């Protein structure tokens, strides 16, 4: 099916405190592979997923060398970012990046993206024309026009449309074993009451990749939409994903609640019943 | 398979 | 801007009394990025704690799993502290075999 790569950037500044700290991930689909942490000691792009510790030492070579020209390209970006806000010498921001690309079932080029964030807010983006910027504020369009007027775009396309569909094929076949196996969801159902006219039905799905999931409560065939408590999907700390989805329901009214899970890893969407 | 981030604001 | 970290305290697999597992602290949906999180056991703060690299979501909210393994007991209460600039003070999250 359909896959994706992305690299997350952080740089936090800490006046008095030394340089910017910055921390980079690199994932494939819902798996991290990569890092590096300009405080951690090795000052190197370090593996996170074994199929890639079989690179060689030229890939380490190359992937510390760009990681680290982006740190120092943010450590002075953040005190630009000042000067364009207007904002003092002594407070701590954030400066945050995603890049990356989307590849379809057969490894052709889908999407691919290159933003910024700063302090927390949109500030620049590649737009899906892969040659214009979306610019979220008066600041951000002074960068939109240095950019395209040196054709920032070009460069960073070639990358999206070549080197990330490259490095993710090249990704997706050294960890077939693991990136491209889909774990269905184990699910049950547990039950609690509350009160003596009220009871808890909680919806559990546990120990799938990828992450996406969708649960869903339905009281008579109806979509509860509300009444119904969802957690965000959350890291087992396996590589697996958990989610649960709870609604209360009057006491013996609980055949008439149904939860209805769907997963990619699922041949059939799953109907539960308490 | 990181990129050239050297633009600047 | 600045976002409330969303706290999740959970065992990796079922919780089996006596059976080693692992437990997970987990935030997310919070802005900034500098956070302290306190694995919990009978209230003393348990030493060897790890977490995951810094990430964040696609509305730049960061998330971080916080992990440690251990085996429940009976007896044995569990718990999360979290401290941001967000809250009015750390909040104290209780684990819950059934969340
Ligand atoms: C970019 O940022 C700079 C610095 O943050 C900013 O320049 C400063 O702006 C403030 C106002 O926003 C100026 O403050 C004035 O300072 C004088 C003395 O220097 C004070 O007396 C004034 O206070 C009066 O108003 C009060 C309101 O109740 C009264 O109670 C009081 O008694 C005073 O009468 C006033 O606040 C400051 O002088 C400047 N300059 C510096 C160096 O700080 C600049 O405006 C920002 N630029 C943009 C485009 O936003």
């Amino acid at each position: 099916g359909s896959h994706s790569m992305r690299y997350f950037s952080t740089s936090v500044s800490r006046p008095g405190r030394g340089e910017p700290r910055f921390i980079a991930v690199g994932y494939v689909d819902d798996t991290q592979f990569v890092r590096f942490d300009s405080d951690a000691a090795s000052q190197r792009m370090e593996p996170r997923a074994p199929w890639i510790e079989q690179e060689g030492p030229e890939y380490w070579d190359e992937e510390t060398g760009k990681v680290k020209a982006h740190s120092q390209t943010d450590r002075e970006n953040l005190r630009i970012a000042l000067r364009y806000y207007n904002q003092s010498e002594a407070g701590s921001h954030t400066l945050q990046m995603m890049f990356g690309c989307d590849v379809g079932s057969d490894g052709r080029f889908l999407r691919g993206y290159h933003q910024y964030a700063y302090d927390g807010k949109d500030y620049i983006a590649l737009k899906e024309d892969l040659r214009s910027w979306t610019a979220a504020d008066m600041a951000a369009q002074i960068t939109k026009r240095k950019w395209e007027a040196a054709h920032v775009a070009e460069q960073q396309r070639a990358y999206l449309e070549g080197t990330c569909v490259d490095g993710l094929r090249r990704y997706l076949e050294n960890g077939k074993e693991t990136l491209q196996r889909t774990d269905p969801p184990k699910t049950h159902m547990t039950h609690h009451p509350i009160s003596d006219h009220e009871a808890t039905l909680r919806c559990w799905a546990l120990g799938f990749y990828p992450a996406e999931i969708t649960l869903t409560w339905q009281r008579d065939g109806e979509d509860q939409t509300q009444d119904t408590e969802l957690v965000e999907t959350r890291p087992a700390g396996d590589g697996t994903f958990q989610k649960w989805a709870a609604v209360v329901v009057p006491s013996g009214e609980e055949q008439r609640y149904t939860c209805h899970v769907q997963h990619e890893g699922l041949p059939k969407p799953l109907t539960l019943r308490w | 398979c990181y990129t050239w981030n050297q633009m600047n604001l | 801007i600045q976002r409330t970290p969303k706290i999740q305290v959970y065992s990796r697999h079922p919780a089996e009394n006596g059976k080693s597992n692992f437990l997970n602290c987990y935030v997310s949906g919070f802005h900034p990025s500098d956070i302290e999180v306190d694995l919990l056991k009978n209230g003393e703060r348990i030493e060897k704690v790890e977490h995951s690299d810094l990430s964040f979501s696609k509305d730049w909210s960061f998330y971080l799993l916080y992990y440690t393994e251990f085996t429940p007991t009976e007896k044995d209460e569990y718990a999360c502290r979290v401290n941001h600039v967000t809250l009015s003070q750390p909040k104290i999250v209780k684990w819950d075999r059934d969340m």
